[PDB]
RNA sequence: UGUUGUAUGAAAGGAGAGAAGGUUAGCACUCCCCUUGACAAGGAUGGAAGAGGCCGGCCU
C-alpha cells in the first residue's frame, strides 16, 4: 500500500541462511497436515 | 429433526477487498512512437 | 399518472439489469446505469451500482472519476473525500486522482488534510509536474518556511 | 380492493341474498372480522351491529349462534358495547339461555358478562330478571365449560346479598310457597 | 363434542379454503388437544415442536379418548393464550411424520379461575 | 463443461487461435497506448487466412 | 431395533392413500415421488423371493414407509442345495407327467 | 378475521420463422431458458445483444 515496498530491496548475499528454505522436519509436518 | 430418507430436496438452486495496484510510474506515449 | 411515472422507472431498469447482464463487462455502458439514476435523483441506487462496478474492474480510470464526480454533484462531501480516500488508496500511481483530490480539498476549504495528502504523495514523489504543482499550492497560501524543505 | 370495501361488500351480499346457506357464509366471516380490533369502528360505521341484533331475531338456530358468537366477541369495547345496549338487545340476549345449543348459551353469558360495567351501571337489571333462576339450573349442569361460565357469572353480576335472596327464591319455587313482592332483604 | 373436524365449502376466496366456524372468546382455550399423531412413538418428538412456538406447561397423552385405529391423541398446556393461538395457527393440518395432524381446542378441560384470567385478558386487549 | 466433439472442433480452433492472438496484441502494444484496434488487428489475421486460400 | 407392526397397520394406509388423489393427502405427494429412486431396489427384491411352485403361499418380512410410500422384502432366499435340487426334481416329474395326461393343456391369457 | 405466492399447456384474437438479389445449410463466443440418465444431441443455426469517443442524444 506504501511505496516503500517497490524500490528494489539491498541486492547482495547478506545472509545466506536467512534466504534458505526449512528444514525437512517442518515440511514433512506441514505436508502431513494438508 | 429427523429427516426421512425418501424426501428430494427442497429449495430450488462482492470479492476479496481490491489490492493496491503496486506499479511503476507510467511513461507517457511520444507522438513518433505513437505513430509507429 | 404517477402510476405510469413508476411503470417507466421499472421498465427501463429492467431492461437495464438484462443489458448488465448479458455482458457483465462493458464499461462504458456501466456508467449510463448510474446517470440514469442520477437522473432520478436517487443515489442510494447508484451507490450499490458503482460499487458493483468497482468490483467488476476498480483497474478502471473513468469509473472512480465518474463515482467521484456523481459525489461531487450531490454536494455530499465528506463521503466524497473517504472515497477519494480510497481510491488514492488502491490506485497510488495514476496522477488524476491526487489532483481531483487535493483540488477538492482546496475548493472544500479544509487546509490540513491537503497537507497531509501531499506528505503522504512524498513517498512516491512519481512526477515532476506534481512537485511543481505544490510548490504553487505553498505559494498561495501565506507559507514559504515548508516550501524550503 | 380494499378493506372497508369488502366488508361492505359482504355486508351488500347478506342483504340481497336469501339462501340460509350463503348467508351462513355471512354470518360466519362478520362474527370472525368481529374478533378483530381495527375492524371494530369499520363495522361500527355500517350498522352491522345491529345486522348482528336483527340476526338473532331470525329463527334458524345455526344463524342465531353465529350471531350471538359474532356479539360475544364484539360487545367487549366501550363504543360498540353503549351501542348494543341502547339499541335494547338485552332481553333477545336473555331469550338465548333457553336456545337449545350449548355454544349459543355460553356465547349469550359472556355477553352478558361483559356488558358489565363498573360503578353498579347495570347489575341491578339482572336482579329484577329471572335469568338467575335459569342460572342456578346452568351451574349444576354436565358440561364442564358451562359449570365454570355459570360460577364465573354469579361473582361478575351477582351480590352476597343478591345471591342469598335469588338462592331463597329459587328455593321457594321448588318449595312452592309464594313470596311477598315487598318483602326486601335488609342490611345489616 | 366440540371436537368435531368440520369440513370446508367466491366471498373473495382465499388460497386455502375455511369451514364454517366462528371462533367466540370462550371457545379459545390455552389447553390444545391435538389428534391423529401416528402411533410411532413420538410422544417427545412432537412436543418439542410444539414447545418450539412457546413454553408448556404440561402435556400428556389421553388414551381414553376414542381415536381412530393406530393413532394418537394428546394434551398440550400453553402458557400465554397467544402462544396457543399462534401454535394452532401453524400446526394445524401439517403433515408430521406420515400423519395429517388436527389441533382443535380444549376449553373443558381449563378450570374456573383459567377462564377469570382468559376473559380478564381478552377485555384487556380489547380496550386497548 | 461442454466437451469438444466433432461438431464444435473447427470453431473451437478459431475460438482459441482467436483468443491467442489477442494475448499478444495485449502484451506487444507498448505502455499507455491510445487506441486498441484489436478488433482490425484481427480482420487482418482474417483477411491474411483468405489469401492464404485464395493464392 | 422396534417391533413388527400387524399388517392392519400397512392394510389400511395403502388403502387409505389409494390412488392419491384426495386433497388431505398433498404433502404425502413429495414423499412418493421422492421415493421413486428406490423402485427398482423394491421390484429386486419382490422378484428374488418369489415363491416356489410347490408352496401355496409365502410369507416374507416386509420393510414399508410409513406413508405406504414404498415396500420393501426384507429379506434373502436361503435354501439348502441339495433339497432344493432335489425339488425341483420332483417337479421335473409332476410337470411332465401332466403335460401327458392332460388331454388339451390350456396356457393363460397375457396380460 | 379475503385478497398481486406464481407458472405450464390449450382455445379465441393478433404478430410471423438468421444470410447487404432469391432460396436455404449449419457450428460457436456471453446469458436467458426448455426436452434429456447426460462430459451426448436437439429445441428456427434454440432465443436475444455485439465499432470507437463525449454528455436516450451528438461526432467519425
Ligand atoms: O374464519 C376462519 C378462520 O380465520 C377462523 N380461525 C381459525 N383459527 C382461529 C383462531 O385461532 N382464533 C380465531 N378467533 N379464529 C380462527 O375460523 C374460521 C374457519 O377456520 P378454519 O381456517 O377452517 O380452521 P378450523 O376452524 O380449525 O377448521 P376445522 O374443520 O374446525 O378443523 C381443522
Ligand atoms: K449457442
Ligand atoms: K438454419
Ligand atoms: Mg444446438
Ligand atoms: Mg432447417
Amino acid at each position: 500500500s506504501k511505496y516503500t515496498d517497490l524500490v528494489p530491496k539491498e541486492v547482495m548475499n547478506a545472509d545466506d541462511p536467512d534466504l534458505q528454505r526449512p528444514d525437512e522436519e517442518a515440511i514433512k509436518e506441514i505436508t502431513e497436515k494438508t | 429433526m429427523q429427516k426421512d430418507p425418501m424426501e428430494p430436496p427442497r429449495f430450488k438452486i462482492p470479492p476479496s477487498p481490491p489490492a493496491p495496484v503496486m506499479h511503476s510510474p507510467s511513461r507517457k506515449m511520444t507522438v513518433k512512437e505513437q505513430q509507429e | 399518472d404517477e402510476e405510469e411515472l413508476n411503470d417507466y422507472k421499472l421498465r427501463k431498469r429492467k431492461t437495464f439489469e438484462d443489458n448488465i447482464r448479458k455482458n457483465r463487462t462493458v464499461i462504458s455502458n456501466w456508467i449510463k446505469y448510474a446517470q440514469w439514476e442520477e437522473s432520478l435523483k436517487e443515489i442510494q441506487r447508484a451507490r450499490s451500482i458503482y460499487e458493483r462496478a468497482l468490483d467488476v474492474d476498480y483497474r478502471n480510470i473513468t469509473l472512480w472519476l465518474k463515482y467521484a464526480e456523481m459525489e461531487m454533484k450531490n454536494r455530499q462531501v465528506n463521503h466524497a473525500r473517504n472515497i477519494w480516500d480510497r481510491a488514492i488508496t488502491t490506485l497510488p500511481r495514476v496522477n488524476q486522482f491526487w489532483y481531483k483530490y487535493t483540488y477538492m480539498e482546496e475548493m472544500l476549504g479544509n487546509v490540513a488534510g491537503a497537507r497531509q495528502v501531499f506528505e503522504r504523495w512524498m513517498e512516491w514523489q512519481p512526477e515532476e509536474q506534481a512537485w511543481h504543482s505544490y510548490i504553487n499550492f505553498e505559494l498561495r497560501y501565506k507559507e514559504v518556511d515548508r516550501a524550503r524543505t | 380492493v380494499g378493506r372497508l370495501g369488502y366488508l361492505q361488500a359482504l355486508v351488500t351480499e347478506f342483504q340481497e341474498t336469501q339462501s340460509q346457506d350463503a348467508k351462513e357464509q355471512v354470518l360466519a366471516n362478520l362474527a370472525n372480522f368481529a374478533y378483530d380490533p381495527s375492524n371494530y369502528e369499520y363495522l361500527r360505521q355500517l350498522q352491522v351491529l345491529d345486522l348482528f341484533l336483527d340476526s338473532l331475531s331470525e329463527e334458524n338456530e345455526t344463524l342465531v349462534e353465529f350471531a350471538i358468537g359474532g356479539l360475544c366477541n364484539l360487545c367487549p369495547d366501550r363504543a360498540n358495547k353503549e351501542h348494543i345496549l341502547h339499541a335494547g338487545g338485552v332481553p333477545l340476549i336473555i331469550n338465548c339461555l333457553s336456545s337449545p345449543n350449548e355454544e349459543t348459551v355460553l356465547s349469550a353469558i359472556t355477553t352478558l358478562m361483559h356488558l358489565s360495567p363498573p360503578g353498579r351501571s347495570f347489575l341491578p337489571e339482572l336482579t329484577a330478571t329471572p335469568v338467575v333462576q335459569c342460572m342456578l339450573r346452568f351451574s349444576l349442569s354436565a358440561s364442564a365449560r358451562l359449570r365454570n361460565l355459570a360460577q364465573i357469572f354469579l361473582e361478575d353480576f351477582c351480590s352476597p346479598r343478591q345471591v342469598a335472596e335469588a338462592r331463597s327464591r329459587q328455593a321457594h319455587s321448588a318449595l312452592g310457597i309464594p313470596l311477598p313482592r315487598s318483602v326486601a332483604p335488609r342490611q345489616r | 363434542s366440540l371436537f368435531d373436524h368440520h369440513v370446508q365449502r367466491k366471498y373473495r376466496e382465499g388460497r386455502r379454503p375455511r369451514a364454517v366456524k366462528v371462533y367466540t372468546i370462550n371457545l379459545e382455550s390455552q389447553y390444545l388437544l391435538i389428534q391423529g399423531v401416528p402411533a410411532v412413538g413420538v410422544m417427545k418428538e412432537l412436543v418439542e415442536r410444539f414447545a418450539l412456538y412457546g413454553a408448556i406447561e404440561q402435556y400428556n397423552a389421553l388414551d381414553e379418548y376414542p381415536a381412530e385405529d393406530f393413532t394418537e391423541v394428546y394434551l398440550i398446556k400453553f402458557m400465554n393464550l397467544q402462544s396457543a393461538r399462534t401454535a394452532k395457527r401453524k400446526m394445524d393440518e401439517q403433515s408430521f411424520f406420515g400423519g395429517l395432524l388436527h389441533v382443535c381446542y380444549a376449553p373443558e378441560f381449563e378450570t374456573v379461575e383459567e377462564t377469570r384470567k382468559k376473559l380478564q385478558m381478552r377485555k384487556a386487549y380489547v380496550v386497548k | 463443461a461442454k466437451t469438444v466433439t466433432k461438431q464444435r472442433v473447427e470453431s473451437h480452433f478459431d475460438l482459441e487461435l482467436r483468443a491467442a492472438v489477442m494475448h499478444d496484441i495485449l502484451d506487444m502494444m507498448p505502455e499507455g497506448i491510445k487506441q486498441n484496434k484489436a478488433r482490425t488487428i484481427l480482420q487482418h489475421l482474417s483477411e491474411a487466412w483468405r489469401c492464404w486460400k485464395a493464392n | 431395533q422396534k417391533e413388527d407392526m400387524p399388517p392392519e397397520h400397512v392394510r389400511k394406509i395403502i388403502r387409505d392413500h389409494g390412488d392419491m388423489t384426495n386433497r388431505k393427502f398433498r404433502h404425502d405427494k413429495r414423499v412418493y415421488l421422492g421415493a421413486l429412486k428406490y423402485m427398482p431396489h423394491a421390484v429386486l427384491k419382490l422378484l428374488e423371493n418369489m415363491p416356489m411352485p410347490w408352496e401355496q403361499i409365502r410369507d416374507v418380512p416386509v420393510l414399508y414407509h410409513i406413508t405406504g410410500a414404498i415396500s420393501f422384502v426384507n429379506e434373502i432366499p436361503w435354501v439348502i442345495e441339495p433339497v432344493y435340487i432335489s425339488q425341483w426334481g420332483s417337479m421335473w416329474i409332476m410337470m411332465r407327467r401332466e403335460k401327458r395326461d392332460r388331454r388339451h393343456f390350456k396356457r393363460m391369457r397375457f396380460p
